[PDB]
Order: C-alpha cells, then sequence, then structure tokens
C-alpha cells in the first residue's frame, strides 16, 4: 500500500507515522495508554512492502514530493528508493525479491545494511546530524542519483532518511527527539549513542516485550525501561516473534527477577562467571 | 538422601568462606567454592534445587545438588 | 562422536566435584570445572548443546561440548 | 551484627584489590575475591543484601553477607 | 591482523581445555581460560567480535579479541 | 582521579592477558584478571562505569573502577 510522511510541521510528521503504524501493526494488550502503544507488526506475505512518499521538506516547493522509499512490511527494512520524476526504482542488492509493477527497476551492487552504508558514506550513525536543511540536501542527493553503484552522497542521504522514517516508526524516542528539527527554529537533531543502541536491540526488545505483564521494569542487554511509561516513550513498533532477528540463541524469552523482566540471554551472560578463586596460574 | 527440594529462599556468604542456602525451610551449607555462583544463579532465575546429602538435619553440610529450571 | 544434542533437562553438582547434565534423555558428567557455569547458563536460557565424547553411553564422562544458537 | 541492609547503590573495585559496595548510605569493603562477581550480580538484579560484620562502622570491612530476592 | 569480524555462530569447549568460536564462517581456538566466559557471554548477547591474530587461517589459534556492541 | 564516566563502548582482551575498555571516548587497560568478568558484565548490561587512576590519558592503565546501574 501507499503512504506519505509529511515533514511540513511536527504535527503532520507525527500523524503521518502514526497512520502507517495503525495500518501495519496492532497494539499490545498490556502496553498501551490511550492512542500511544507498543504495536506488533501484523504478519504479511514474504516480499510484502509499502511505498512511502516523502513530502513537506520545503513548503515553498510544489515538486519536492517525488521521492519515495520502498519498505518491506514485515521488517521495516528500506529496500530502495523511487524517483517518480524519472520512474526509476533503485533497489538494494539484498532485496531482489521486491518487485514493483510499471517502474524501471535498477538492481544496485551494494546492500542496505548500516555497515555498508556507513563505510561508503564516511559517516557513523552515532553523532550524525539531521536538520530540515540536511534532509532537503538528502532529497536532492537521491533525486540526482543515477547508476547502479551507491555513492558517498547517496549513502549519507539513505542513512538520514532511514532514521527519520523507519527508525522513527519503530522508536517513539527517535520520533520525539527528531521532530524538534521541523520547528521554525530549525534546530539540528543529533542521533545519540542511545538512539543507535536502541536500533541495535530492536529484535531483542521485540522478543521480550510481548511477555510484559505489568512488571516494574524491563532489562534488555544495555537497555533499561525503569517503568512502563519509559517503554511507551521509547518503543512504538516491534517485530512479530512467533522473523530471524527475534532470537540470538536459546528459547526462553524472559526471566522475571524481582518484578523486573530480563532478557534471559542477558542474565545468562553475567551469571556464567566461575568462582573468582580459580583466576590462577601455575600453582 | 534428598534432604530438601524447592526454591532458594536466601543465600549467604559466611566469614569462613563457606556458603549457605535455605531450601524448604531448612538451612544447608557447603564448602565447595564452585557451588557459590551455581547457587546464586539458581536463586536468581527461579531454579528448583534438590539438596542431596547423607546428613539432612537443618544446619548440616552438603556438596551434591541438582538444578531444575522450573 | 556426537553423543547427544538438545536442551539441558537438568544439571547436578556431584560430591566428587564433577558436574552432570542430562541431554536428549542421557546423562553425562565432566571433570572440567570451567564448564560448570557455562553449562548452567546454557540451561537457564534453553541453549541447545552438543555433547561429544569417545563414550556416548548414559553415565559416561565428557570434556567436549558445543554451544549452538538453534 | 546486621550492619546494613538494602539494594546495592554502587560497587567499586579498589586499587588494593578489595571490593566495596554502598548499602543503606554506608560503604563496606571486603577482601574476599569470590564475593566480587556475586555482589555484582546482586547489584545488577536489585537483590536485597544484608551486610554482616563484627565492625559496622561506615567504611569498615566485612566478609559475611546474605542475598535475598524481593 | 583482523582475521574475522561478526557474531559467534557457535562456541565449543575442547577436550584439551581450549575454546573454539566460529566467526564469519571460520573457526578459531584460544588457550586463555579467561576468554571462555567472555566468549560465551558475547555469543549469548550477539556481540560483534573481532578475532585478531598473526594467523588468520580457519582452524588457527588466537589470543586477542575485541568485543563490540555493533 | 575520575578519568571517564559512561557506558563501555567496547572492550578488548589483549595478547598480554590485560583487558581494555573504551569509556567517554578514551581507552584504558587493566592487569587485574578479576576486572575482566566485572568489566564485560558491565558492558553487556549497560552499567555506567567510572574509571579511576593516577593516569588518566587515553591508552593508560587503571585498577580502580566504580559500577552504577544508572
Amino acid at each position: 500500500q501507499e503512504f506519505t510522511i509529511d515533514f511540513s510541521t511536527q504535527q503532520s510528521y507525527v500523524s503521518s507515522l502514526n497512520s502507517i503504524r495503525t495500518a501495519i501493526s496492532t497494539p499490545l494488550e498490556h502496553i498501551s495508554q490511550g492512542a500511544t502503544s507498543v504495536s506488533v507488526i501484523n504478519h504479511t506475505p514474504p516480499g510484502s512492502y509499502i511505498s512511502v512518499g516523502i513530502r513537506g521538506l520545503d513548503v515553498y516547493q510544489a515538486h519536492f514530493d517525488h521521492l519515495r522509499l520502498i519498505i518491506e512490511q514485515n521488517n521495516l527494512y528500506v529496500a530502495g528508493f523511487v524517483n517518480t520524476a524519472t520512474n526509476t526504482f533503485y533497489r538494494f542488492s539484498d532485496f531482489a525479491h521486491i518487485s514493483l509493477p510499471g517502474v524501471t527497476t535498477i538492481s544496485m551492487t551494494t546492500d542496505s545494511s548500516y555497515t555498508t552504508l556507513q563505510r561508503v558514506a564516511a559517516l557513523e550513525r552515532s553523532g550524525m546530524q539531521i536538520s530540515r536543511h540536511s534532509l532537503v540536501s538528502s532529497y536532492l542527493a537521491l533525486m540526482e542519483f543515477s547508476g547502479n553503484t551507491m555513492t558517498r552522497e547517496a549513502s549519507r542521504a539513505v542513512l538520514r532518511f532511514v532514521t527519520v522514517t523507519a527508525q522513527a516508526l519503530r522508536f517513539r524516542q527517535i520520533q520525539r527527539e527528531f521532530r524538534q528539527a521541523l520547528s521554525e527554529t530549525a534546530p539540528v537533531y543529533t542521533m545519540t549513542p542511545e538512539d543507535v543502541d536502541l536500533t541495535l536491540n530492536w529484535g531483542r526488545i521485540s522478543n521480550v516485550l510481548p511477555e510484559y505483564r505489568g512488571e516494574d521494569g524491563v532489562r534488555v542487554g544495555r537497555i533499561s525501561f525503569n517503568n512502563i511509561s519509559a517503554i511507551l516513550g521509547t518503543v512504538a513498533v516491534i517485530l512479530n516473534c512467533h522473523q530471524p532477528e527475534c532470537q540470538i540463541t536459546g528459547d526462553r524469552p524472559v526471566i522475571k527477577i524481582n518484578n523486573t523482566l530480563w532478557e534471559s540471554n542477558t542474565a545468562a551472560a553475567f551469571l556464567n562467571r566461575k568462582s573468582q578463586s580459580l583466576y590462577t596460574t601455575g600453582e | 538422601a534428598d534432604c530438601a527440594k524447592g526454591k532458594i529462599e536466601f543465600s549467604k556468604y559466611n566469614e569462613n568462606d563457606t556458603f549457605t542456602v535455605k531450601v524448604a525451610g531448612k538451612e544447608y551449607w557447603t564448602n565447595r567454592w564452585n557451588l557459590q555462583p551455581l547457587l546464586q544463579s539458581a536463586q536468581l532465575t527461579g531454579m528448583t534445587v534438590t539438596i542431596k546429602s547423607s546428613t539432612c538435619a537443618s544446619g548440616s553440610g552438603f556438596a551434591e545438588v541438582q538444578f531444575n529450571n522450573d
């Protein structure tokens, strides 16, 4: 299906993302507070996607709304971007299974991972800055792109758009922190180490939160939700576990310890310490 | 003999470097330093432990114990 | 040889300071102390392990085990 | 004597290879090395620990401690 | 030299008391018993590890390793 | 003195059996084998650590460290 993210104002941005969330996901019974929830992506057939138009980055421009981003629905991975003015779909190499009718599909050499993109972009997500201005230049860079080999400038654009679209969809914390750049003040949003670490634990969080039943807190690796409102303020959309990214090892999603819900693998990872007694040599 | 079976209610590190746990209302201590992390882990993750010893009076020592996940 | 592959059904610290686990319906013990906390953490989280040994009969000793992610 | 009781506010490995934890607003150190990983796991999971020493002055040493869950 | 970078596909305690990990499709073993709990913890939490060694052929030894959250 | 406070960005086990952490953009290493499990557990659980040393420049050693959950 087709959707739009309107960057005109903070409220149009938030309403755009919420409309996508409502359509592709279902709130969790035990983590919602009015219209603000943690929602599980509804299962769709493999290859299912959404085409998300980008708009409102410069309201003095009636023809800056010709960039689209193709997003696989089950995982919110960005498969590629579409120049509607040239009817050309530039597709990452790991998404050969995503096909668009009636659009000139261009299969590119490199993949969509942040490791590949950061290397080519010479830019790390941690500390990366995003403003309305730099999003416009990101839009320009992608619309001025040609060929099948991603460039530094196109990779920087993708990294910025992934954060403010797909990552913002997943994490209400990224939505809330970034939307301040859509003010008339035009400030700059910086993606913090905390923001990045959230995206690196998305699958791990997705495997834990379905088991939440009102516990005081939740611990997932380096992530800490110290009350339920911290959960809703951080997380908006999670994967459907029961996707390969939901499990690292083992089969026990959580361990409840003192009314805190722990990712079991985290507990296991600091409970496997031998008697310090045995730190010895040659005796 | 199976002296006690249940969750660990408390554990204690003793000044003589021994380690005590309370299972099924009765306390048991052990000399084996390797069991200290194994026991605290069981206590934290809710494992059912089965203390096994030839002397099952509360306050007695042990060095054999089974761990079940619940 | 691959003697048994599966979850650890239970573990047991033995009085002779060896360590026992049940995998795939069979019991094996080990004298390697370093394995004790590693095997318990595998048990708590449901990690499937592979016991390897020249002797695969229930009751045999082992000193080689693979920790898998499936 | 029960010197202090509560959750571990912070812990600290010291230059002299001892380990200190802050409980109920009071600091206590121990030279027992096996208590280092045990106290860290207790701090990480919000265990209620009971510090027991012959010397309960804030900043004094200890070698006995009880671990309780909620 | 950076031999391999990626998450731990499996780990293995070996009969000679060394510890093997497979990273990025190749196997590497080490002799440092301290790395056994560290390497399993990385596998359990899905850390990106970087094996560093003079000898980066699959099946070769190592004793330097970086643990990244990435 | 307090050289760095924050979460551990990465850690590294070094060929010489020492152990390195990166906190607040700078690296520090320690010879105490006993900080190895404590430091790595802090990393994977996201504790905020406070490195303490007479020597506070990146690449320098330490043997005093505070652990906080928050």
